[PDB]
């Protein structure tokens, strides 16, 4: 559907239509000035060649010629700055459209691809479309204005010369489109073999350690040599024809300057007389055709050099159109707001929380958690435990009715609801400059005493002195161990009082010292407000007010630890964990 | 332009075809100038002759040049595009091999600081921009040089004070403008690749921490920070496009200065005769048509700054000193290697955390070992020491009662075959993904090993030639682990140390390979490292380590019977 890409690209052009109309306009003013500086030269040259007028006499046409070259330079400077400003206005508008799409889809969909791969779609797949709007698309509109102006300005002077240039107007696209055949015979049988060889170098870079382990480093060089050489001679079957399309244009611009020279040159000699309007062939009428014959094909020759501008923006638009069109399930939002800073009560029944793609993640489930009560949620791997925490956070869209302090969640405004929600998470991220801004992420203006208490309460100060720059150490710079990147992600969770606290998996993937250090600060922090903590170890869960068990997204258990353990029904305490 | 020296010596391998692609760029640029100069004179020569002197005027010699100067302008351009693209593709091969050869000894350690996905996309992009040197910087600038000389030497015969003015104006704009614009854009170029990298880190932080930023309310004030780096980034781009526009208004004014001068200076007289006649249009049409040669020069100040930046980024990457060095001495590979550790310590470079502190162990010949520990406990780092990815600070590793730093590099790879945690599927065929381990293995023996691993499904529909990898036939996570163990069987090393096999699997298939590990590698000193506990009864001397130090070790019953860390997290 490569045509549909080009169709999309042109659809995006409407963003800066006011800028691509000045480039279209200045491609007309810059076409008039080319004619003006050709007429003046033809009229100047005739006088010094025929009438032998001294140069100092015809000083006026020089001044208008000099003034025309200054204006033409100014317009080419001008229509380059308008052209760029067009390009960086689509890019600035698509990037904002993409970022808005990513922010609405939420964390649930972003985790589908590595964050180094969402950056290509924003840093490079967007910047690649600049040369299509800055240069190629204005030049496409300059390739139909200047050629027409050149012919229209020659037809009054001599209709034979204006027919030599226009005679090749239908013959050029015919032959290049005849070379389009040959791009469906060389870019079709080689579409597969030449696509297994583009990423042949990257794939051997990505696996150097695998090559280094087996000692194949010096023998996979020969595989780069035998795949780079084959890529060369595979892609010249394409280029032994796709450069004919360049040869055709360079041929017809040579036949057009030859014929105009031969026709005019004989016309003054009197050998043939059919062109002019029975008014004699002035020399200026001939120079004005030699000066303009290279100009007639010039915009179309430059449009050839903008192949790679078009080549980039079709590869870039390939991945961008699919992303912009996929159907997504953004969470439904409302404007309800609850002003009770006190612990909230969550109620749920038949919650079919749904992934962005529309697939159901956690099946029907019914539960209730009173205010002030903490409830561990435990289950087998992938049994809907982790998802139930995203749903309360707003990253997922649910079906059934869920109430928060007597009010529904879907109509609850996320910006006001998430001020009462604090959570840790599994594989936590530190998305700030330093270790001080990460702790103070809740309120950036926190006093030193409040920050110092937070660092001490979560026991961040234990490993703090053994860091390079102290509490302001940037975090590439100083790769904190997971035992320490989980203690700064928990000093941030409990920096400010909340109403609901969701610890996804605080003690997992932690060392022995931080295990007894984080939980010592997260058993005190779980008393103050309702906490739906999720773990897989039930060794010390007796103190927890409620315990839920989820299997395949369905909740099946209630009641305290003491009565559930002796119950011996659907209890996993007898199963030794396998991922420990 | 000093950074280019290591890479301008790779061009010299193909010097005799790079120049042919350049000569065609000069013959073509000379036919273009000649065809328009000869035609311009021919109109003026004939018109001055007029009707009266048509017979004396010979219109068969110039009309033979036009037929010739138009068949070399189109055949030269066709061949200047092939021979030049051919040379660029052959130089690329010498650049891919050169970059791979220098990045091979530095693979684990020299590239740990960067992001492997981010870095290796930058290196492939850089090697692509070194190809631009010949097409964008050298051919446009060298070709525009000898074109000016020949159209200055050629017009020197008619007159000198004129042909010098074209030589003068066209050479200063060739020698003075590319430096004066590369210098002017040097400040923004370094300020544009800094704001691009800054915007990339802020976007990655924003996207990764999209869960944490929303909840604590910061997802909006880190978007504004991100959108303010973009604004600055889009002014560095603008200051760089306002400088490409300025270099186009100069080559158009300079081209005007040459035409205006030869319209004026050649009016006084060309050579001897005070009235020039038709020769005044020979000079003017040469000045008008000669700046075709210098149109590529306008944009070659920018395409040079990119190659300079790229040659720096990749000379820096490949000039790092390797963190490990291998002795030249020869040795005989011996089976039944008894690996030992004696208090090896290791700190990753530019870091203060000790990722592997005070670990020591003993592995006798044939003694399967299992190392168990939480995530980020430094278990995979212990396995980087044995494959000599790094060197342990103030430690000692002995492989069969001799230091491992004394083994020849080729011999070391024969006596240690590993199964990496991140199993890599090369894009090549299945036979080429298994001959990776043993290069001379027969096609039949390679089939039965892949049969006995339980990966028969890959032997269907001509599997041994099927293209699995990036192109197609992507192996599942479960059966990709079975492939790595297949390689470790072809390689046949006395010591086969595994890094988290049976990871990301299900219960029924992880017992398949974990039985396969103890079924065929009975004669091997396995030393398996896993964080998943399953079927550890067959492994003697289970070792448990947390935070880069061995908490406790012993046989399976001993840690289970004794009140210990392993017994603690076995249950619950
Ligand atoms: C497709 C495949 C391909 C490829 C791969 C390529 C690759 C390349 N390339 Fe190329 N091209 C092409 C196809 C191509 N191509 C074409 C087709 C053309 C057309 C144009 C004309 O016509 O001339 C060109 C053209 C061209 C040119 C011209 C334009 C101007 O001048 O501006 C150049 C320069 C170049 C460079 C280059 C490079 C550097 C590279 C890397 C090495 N390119
Ligand atoms: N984008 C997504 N978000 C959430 N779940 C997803 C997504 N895509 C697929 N799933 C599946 O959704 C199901 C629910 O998994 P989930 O309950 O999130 O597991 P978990 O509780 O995170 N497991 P664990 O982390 O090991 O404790 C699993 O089958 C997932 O693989
Ligand atoms: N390439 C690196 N550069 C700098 N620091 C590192 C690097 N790799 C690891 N570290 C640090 O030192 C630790 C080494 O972890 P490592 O021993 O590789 O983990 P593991 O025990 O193999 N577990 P896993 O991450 O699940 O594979 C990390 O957790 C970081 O604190
Ligand atoms: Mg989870
Ligand atoms: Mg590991």
């Amino acid at each position: 559907r490569q045509k549909e890409l080009t169709r999309w690209l042109k659809q995006q052009s409407v963003i800066s239509q006011r800028w691509l109309n000045i480039s279209r306009l200045l491609g007309f003013v810059s076409g008039i000035l080319i004619i003006a500086q050709a007429w003046f030269m033809a009229r100047i040259l005739q006088h010094m060649i025929m009438e032998n007028i001294p140069r100092e006499a015809l000083l006026l046409p020089f001044t208008l010629l000099v003034l025309t070259f200054v204006l033409r330079a100014w317009v080419v400077w001008l229509r380059e700055r308008v052209g760029y400003h067009a390009g960086q206005h689509i890019r600035f508008a698509i990037r904002r459209q993409v970022l808005d799409r990513l922010q609405q889809a939420g964390p649930a969909w972003i985790q589908g691809k590595p964050a180094g791969s969402w950056a290509t779609l924003v840093l490079e797949q967007i910047d690649d479309m600049h040369d299509y709007y800055a240069r190629y698309l204005p030049q496409m509109a300059l390739a139909v204005s200047v050629p027409l102006l050149i012919v229209v300005a020659i037809f009054p002077s001599n209709w034979a010369a204006a027919l030599i240039l226009l005679g090749t107007a239908p013959l050029i696209p015919l032959f290049m489109a005849l070379v389009g055949m040959g791009a469906a015979d060389a870019n079709r049988r080689n579409f597969l073999a030449l696509a297994r060889l583009s990423g042949h170098f990257l794939d051997r870079l990505r696996g150097m350690e695998t090559l280094r382990i087996f000692g194949r480093g010096e023998a996979e060089i020969e595989s780069i040599r035998s795949a780079s050489e084959d890529f060369r001679q595979r892609t010249m079957e394409v280029l032994r024809l796709a450069f004919l399309s360049s040869g055709i244009l360079e041929f017809f611009t040579s036949l057009s300057i030859a014929l105009v020279a031969v026709y005019f040159g004989f016309s003054y000699l009197g050998e043939l007389d059919f062109g002019h309007y029975d008014t004699g062939v002035t020399l200026a009428a001939g120079f004005l055709a030699l000066i303009l014959a290279p100009e007639f094909f010039q915009p179309l020759r430059d449009l050839g050099t903008f192949y790679h501008a078009k080549a980039q923006a079709v590869g870039a638009a390939d991945s961008l159109k699919t992303f912009m069109e996929t159907p997504l399930a953004h969470p439904q939002r409302g404007e309800a707001e609850l002003a009770s800073t006190d612990p909230v009560t969550i109620e749920a029944e038949e919650l079919f929380i749904t992934s962005p793609e529309g697939k159901t993640l956690a099946g029907p489930l019914n539960f209730t958690l009173p205010a002030g009560q903490r409830a561990v949620l435990v289950g087998r791997s992938g049994s809907g435990k982790s998802s139930l925490l995203n749903a309360l956070s707003g990253f997922l869209s649910y079906q059934g009715s869920l109430r928060i302090n007597g009010i529904e969640l879907r109509d609850l405004s996320p910006e006001s609801w998430r001020k009462h929600l604090s959570w840790v998470g599994q594989n936590p991220q530190l998305p700030a400059a330093t270790l001080r801004d990460n702790v103070l992420l809740a309120r950036p203006d926190a006093s030193e005493q409040e920050l110092q208490a937070a660092l001490d309460n979560a026991w961040v100060s234990e490993f703090l002195p053994l860091l390079p720059q102290g509490v302001d150490t940037p975090v590439q710079a100083a790769r904190l161990s997971v035992g320490q990147a989980q203690r700064v992600a928990v000093a941030r969770a409990l920096l400010n009082p909340c109403s609901l606290l969701l610890l996804d998996e605080p003690a997992a993937s932690l060392d022995a010292h931080s295990e007894q250090r984080v939980m010592e600060a997260l058993n005190a922090a779980s008393l103050r407000q309702t906490t739906l903590m999720v773990t897989h170890q039930l060794e010390d869960l007796a103190d927890w007010d409620v315990i839920w068990v989820m299997q395949d997204g369905r909740i099946i258990e209630q009641g305290r630890y003491a009565e559930l353990s002796v119950a011996g029904g659907p209890f996993a305490t007898l199963l030794a964990h396998r991922q420990e | 332009m000093r950074a280019l020296l290591p890479y301008l010596a790779l061009y010299k391998r193909h010097k005799w075809m790079l120049s042919l692609g350049i000569v065609l760029a000069i013959v073509t640029l000379l036919a273009s100038i000649g065809l328009l100069t000869l035609s311009g004179w021919f109109l003026s020569a004939s018109a001055v002759a007029g009707v009266a002197g048509l017979y004396s005027f010979n219109y068969m010699l110039p009309a033979a040049g036009v037929r010739g100067a138009a068949i070399t302008r189109t055949a030269g351009r066709y061949f200047e595009r092939l021979v030049s693209h051919d040379a660029t593709f052959r130089v690329l091969q010498h650049l891919r091999i050169y970059t791979f050869s220098k990045l091979l000894p530095l693979s684990p350690a020299g590239l740990a600081r960067y992001r492997q996905g981010e870095l290796l996309n930058r290196v492939v992009a850089d090697v692509d921009t070194l190809d631009h040197l010949y097409l964008r910087v050298i051919s446009p600038l060298v070709g525009a040089f000898v074109v000016i000389m020949v159209v200055t030497i050629g017009l020197s015969f008619l007159d000198f004070t004129l042909a010098f003015t074209l030589g003068g104006i066209m050479l200063l704009t060739l020698f003075l403008m590319p430096p004066l614009f590369y210098r002017a854009g040097k400040s923004t170029g370094q300020n544009l690749t800094h704001l691009r990298g800054q915007y990339r880190q802020q976007l990655t932080a924003w996207l990764q921490g999209q869960a944490e930023l929303t909840i604590f309310g910061a997802s909006d004030r880190y978007r504004t920070q991100l959108e303010n780096t973009e604004i600055q980034w889009l002014e560095a781009q603008r200051r760089q496009s306002e400088l490409t526009a300025l270099s186009q208004a100069i080559m158009l004014l300079i081209g005007a200065l040459a035409v205006i001068l030869m319209l004026w200076m050649a009016s006084g007289g060309v050579g001897g005769n005070a009235q020039p006649g038709a020769l005044i249009a020979l000079f003017v049409f040469c000045a008008l048509a000669a700046f075709e040669a210098l149109a590529p020069v306008t944009g070659a100040f920018q395409h040079l700054g990119q190659v300079i930046a790229s040659a720096v980024r990749i000379s820096d990457l490949t000039d790092q000193k390797p963190e490990v060095t291998f002795p030249d001495t020869q040795t005989r590979v011996a089976d039944r290697v008894s690996l030992t550790l004696r208090d090896v310590q290791f700190t990753y470079p530019e870091q203060s955390q000790q990722a592997l502190k005070g670990i020591s162990l003993q592995v006798n010949a044939g003694e399967h070992i299992a190392i168990l520990g939480r995530t980020g406990c430094g278990k995979s780092t212990l396995l980087q020491q044995l494959t000599r990815a790094w060197d342990p600070q103030q430690g000692e590793i002995l492989l069969n009662d001799s230091p491992i730093a004394s083994l020849n590099e080729a011999a070391l790879r024969q006596t240690i075959s590993v199964v990496p945690q991140r199993v890599h599927l090369f894009s090549a065929t299945l036979r080429d993904n298994l001959l990776l381990a043993s290069p001379g293995s027969s096609d039949e023996a390679l089939s039965e090993i892949l049969r006995r691993v339980g990966l028969e499904k890959l032997l269907e529909d001509a599997g041994l030639n099927s293209w699995l990898g990036e192109g197609g036939r992507q192996l599942s996570g479960g059966e990709l682990r079975r492939l790595a163990i297949a390689r470790a069987l072809l390689h046949d090393a006395p010591l086969v140390l595994l890094d988290e096999p049976t990871e990301g699997l299900d219960a029924t298939t992880e017992s398949q390979i974990l039985e396969l590990l103890a079924e065929m590698m009975r004669e091997k000193t396995v030393l398996m490292v896993t964080h998943r506990l399953r079927g550890l009864s067959r492994f003697q001397q289970i070792i448990v380590m947390d935070n880069g130090q061995i908490i406790e070790q012993g046989t399976h019953a001993e840690l289970l019977a004794r009140q210990g860390r392993y017994y603690q997290f076995k249950q619950g």
